[PDB]
């Protein structure tokens, strides 16, 4: 029931047969019965920040005026 | 910044004391052997006084070692300046100064060269009136 | 649909924007679009300097002001941009050159005001001279006044310095300082801003000349004239005024000969 | 696709020669080192090769720790005069020596670095009173933050600094950090300043350090005894190490010859002799 | 999400049915998201010093004159 | 068959040629070519300022002269290249900037003269300061001297005036000025004007920093140090002489982030 995650690669080693290229992978796995005793996964989404930008009922096109 | 803010422009006559103070409450990369300043509108602007941020590390410029000292308050967050004996030739416009990362005040000890943020100024007149 | 109107422009040159709201569209002089120099109409054999978003971004004069008593104002191009960061660097720089412009000139006031005024560009903009004694007697100082300009007058005042004469310009108003009737100006590109309907006037010139490339430092390609078609009134105030500014843009901006810099008497 | 640790080329058999083809004579002006081999010169037998440069690469080379600082703190009695120490130090590899030589056999570097934390304490007034087992806190801080002003201030508090918790007599702590630097890799030399002193400008407010910039800039370590004040005072030292790991670096320099003089690349007086007495026609 | 490597054998083991001879490999386990976590593969590359030793412009043949 | 040959060459960049008999081939630094900045590795967002042959031209510095008492001499880049017509002006006006360089170093005497020089590229050439009070304490003036350079010595001497401190370099031969055997030099790309055979050394250097660009005017990237190995001597005068001099030129010249001129106190 393991759990084998990629990492995103920052500084790499002079390394393409181990390590440095070849997708490096991480494994998880969980002990716990109960969801609140796992880790963060920190696989997260982003989104649109409109409704905190754009909240307006009608569409905003940037080129064009504002107000119209 | 930090919050530089000084005062203390007292004109005593030649021979008394004086307190100079800044604040630097804020805690950025604090004000490591700190720094005085002094603008004599003859010459120019001059180091002073500075002990380091932790350390005891206080240079004193060849002019007012011993009567000059510096302190300050690892809480109360206020820069003081002792300065006792005081002659007519040290009549200038003090000022604070803030040299950040600690290592600006251990490479080259003094300040002046490691100082991003500046104070307001003072005007001290020590005189014969 | 989108409300998109000829009104509201604006215009990016580099890392330079002009945006209005009361615009009059946009002239783009004889219907020609400023361009590089053609292989085909290529003259100088060395490799071309090409500045770009360098030289080829807004640059804004210093501002005059409007009043009842002006007569008009002049600049020429390039002269007028001499001293315009990297732009006058590579004209000092080279000893030819070639280059286009959008000139835009500001002038808002309010729907309480009025007053005409006509904006022209005038290729080859050669003034008349102040003497009545020697004729094309302007020297090169007075003639070209750099970014501040010059203006017009509504008298001719012949100089009788005879011992060490003045050498400029005197360019009556009315006749469009050149001796022809201000009146057929529209023959040149140009627009007017009329109070009421618009702040502004936009004018793109490309380059002007009997040949491909010039030398930019002994010759003016483009003329700038500005003259009041209309009076300057506000509601009934005797002396009111409104500021005139100027920025101008260079366009396919290209030098060649690069040599040792020039330094004229500019004095 | 030739790896560290593979074996380098064999060494083939060669006879005798006498030709135009000139391998011993070259011109080193040009700024090439000639590249030969024995049986360019010599003659030479058939040698099945079977070293390899495994432990020369610069991973292996920096595979290893360094103490990089030596740091201070104590727990005195409640009575105490001076106020209990907590110790500060910015993050440089520059303290020590050892270390920052190795890494200047380059000018720049990209690496993530491990971080050791060994701790050692001691009772210093003769007394026989006692001491219960301590607990270190290690926050980074970093540019920016609050930097502690007591042992027991706000800043300890740490919601967002990263910090040790070291229990005593335990496995030293270690932590890892990605490369952290500002830039697109670390520079171990920096031929400039930080600001640019302008004409219309006080030379005062013009003034900078030379070779001194935010690249090097990484905040500090702050480290107090957890435990409260105890009656007999104790000493304790936390060392740290650097173990610059994943490590890819960028053109070589010659090695420092004299000893260091400050982060800086200044050297004093009378430091400036590396080499000793030899005679040119003895061996 | 193993990661089993092999083992450059030194000295040898009077064993080949169970150490010595046989390929003896090596097993690792990222536990860790953060690359930064990881340890050193040690597994490198090598490469020309040419970029050192003759960063000259023009073709060094060794058997010929350097200067010609 | 043509007669083609690695000592006699000639180089071109814009409208500046380079020509030489008695060359030891050339050398491109760590085997890289200078390039323009790439879209993979660029950071700033403004549309760069390309001079090129503007800017990318050969240039020619101060001519010093050698003597059999001269220590060496060294010089930076960009900083020896900072009143260098466009260049120069394209540095002062951009915050960022990046280039590459050939340096050709000229020197030639006879066949009866001897001595060795040696042209060493030192990236972050960060020198050695005189004072044995405070580190890193050379102002800026007297780090950038320009295209003047400067020189080493062979005997450290400390400054002791500490009321108003030289506050400039004390870069020792042997160690060549940074506490680093000379003898190790050769691990920079480098060549040597060995009489004998050649007049001149040729280095091509790409554009080296920590980052893809950075500002020129703060920052030197390339150190150009030339020291005699061997001393130079002719027949057998006492005080002989030979000029040495220095033209450089930079490649793939790019600029961003254009604003105001830049004023620096250089004295
Ligand atoms: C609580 C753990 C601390 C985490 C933060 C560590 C701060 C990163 C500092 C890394 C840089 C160290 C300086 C040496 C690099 C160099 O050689 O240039």
């Amino acid at each position: 029931g393991a759990q084998v995650s990629s990492q995103k690669v920052g500084a790499h080693e002079n390394s393409n047969r181990a390590y440095g290229g070849s997708t490096i992978n991480y494994t998880t796995i969980n002990y716990y019965r109960d969801s609140a005793s796992n880790a963060a996964s920190k696989q997260d989404f982003s989104q649109d920040p409109s409704k905190f930008t754009e909240p307006i009922k009608d569409v905003l096109i940037k080129t064009a005026p504002m107000l119209n | 910044q930090v919050q530089l803010q000084e005062s203390g422009g007292g004109s005593v006559q030649t021979g008394g004391s004086l307190r100079l103070s800044c604040a630097a409450s804020e805690y950025t990369q604090s004000s490591a052997c700190m720094g005085w300043f002094r603008q004599a509108p003859g010459k120019e602007r001059e180091g002073v006084a500075g002990i380091s941020r932790f350390f005891g590390t206080a240079y004193y410029a060849d002019s007012v070692k011993g009567r000059f000292t510096i302190s300050q308050d690892k809480a109360k967050n206020t820069v003081y300046l002792q300065m006792n004996s005081l002659k007519p030739e040290d009549t200038a416009i003090y000022y604070c100064a803030a040299g950040q990362g600690c290592l600006t005040t251990i490479q080259a000890l003094g300040g002046a060269y490691g100082y991003n943020a500046w104070g307001q100024g003072t005007q001290v007149t020590v005189s014969s009136h | 649909a989108c409300g998109y109107s000829d009104r509201v422009l604006q215009l990016t040159l580099g890392n330079s924007t002009i945006t209005t709201q009361e615009a009059a569209n946009s002239v783009v002089a004889y219907g020609r679009w400023p361009e590089y120099l053609r292989d085909s109409e290529a003259n100088p054999v060395d490799q071309p300097t090409e500045p770009d978003v360098a030289a080829c971004r807004f640059y804004t004069l210093d501002t005059v002001s409007w009043t009842k008593e002006s007569r008009g104002w002049w600049w020429k191009l390039p002269d007028a941009l001499r001293d315009m960061g990297l732009f006058g660097q590579n004209m000092y720089y080279h000893y030819l050159g070639r280059s286009g412009y959008t000139v835009h000139v500001q002038c808002n006031a309010s729907k309480f005001h009025q007053g005409a005024l006509g904006v022209f560009a005038v290729p080859e903009m050669c003034l008349a001279g102040d003497s009545n004694t020697t004729t094309m007697h302007t020297s090169y100082q007075n003639a070209n006044p750099g970014e501040k300009g010059g203006t017009f007058t509504g008298t001719f005042t012949p100089d009788n310095n005879q011992t060490s004469p003045a050498r400029r310009f005197c360019p009556v108003d009315y006749l469009l300082g050149n001796g022809t009737l201000l009146g057929n100006a529209f023959v040149f590109p140009h627009q007017i801003i009329n109070l009421r309907t618009n702040n502004c006037a936009t004018l793109v010139l490309p380059y002007v000349n009997s040949l491909s490339i010039d030398s930019m430092v002994k010759h003016n390609n483009w003329g700038i004239a500005i003259l009041p078609l209309a009076p300057l009134n506000f509601a009934s105030e005797s002396s009111p005024e409104i500021p005139i500014t100027l920025t101008i843009a260079p366009m396919c901006c290209e030098f060649n000969g690069l040599r040792n810099i020039t330094l004229p008497r500019l004095q | 696709a030739a790896t560290s640790r593979d074996a380098l080329p064999n060494t083939e058999a060669s006879g005798p020669t006498h030709s135009k083809e000139i391998p011993a004579l070259t011109a080193v002006e040009t700024g090439a080192t000639n590249p030969l081999v024995p049986s360019d010169t010599v003659q030479t037998r058939h040698v099945v090769q079977h070293r390899s440069r495994s432990e020369s690469s610069i991973e292996s080379f920096f595979a290893r720790g360094a103490c990089v600082t030596i740091m201070t703190v104590d727990n005195p009695a409640s009575t105490t005069n001076k106020d209990k120490l907590f110790a500060v130090w910015k993050i440089t590899y520059k303290d020590t020596v050892q270390l920052r030589r190795k890494l200047e056999f380059f000018t720049y570097s990209r690496f993530d670095m491990e971080l050791t934390f060994v701790v050692t304490a001691n009772f210093t007034e003769t007394n026989n009173g006692h001491a219960l087992n301590q607990v270190y806190q290690i926050m980074y801080v970093p540019p920016g933050a609050p930097v502690p002003e007591k042992w027991d201030d706000y800043t300890w508090q740490t919601s967002s600094n990263p910090s040790i918790f070291y229990t005593y007599g335990t496995a030293p702590a270690r932590i890892s950090v990605p490369y952290v630097g500002i830039s697109n890799a670390y520079s171990h030399f920096y031929d400039g300043f930080s600001k640019v002193p302008l004409k219309d400008q006080s030379a005062a407010l013009g003034d900078s350090l030379y070779g001194a910039a935010s690249l090097n800039d990484f905040g500090i370590l702050a480290v107090r005894v957890v435990n409260d004040h105890n009656p007999t005072k104790v000493t304790s030292k936390i060392r740290v190490y650097l173990k610059p790991k994943h490590i890819r670096v960028w053109c070589p320099r010659p090695p420092r010859a004299v000893a260091y003089y400050g982060p800086g690349v200044d050297y004093k007086d009378g430091t400036l002799t590396p080499l000793s007495t030899k005679d040119l026609t003895t061996y």
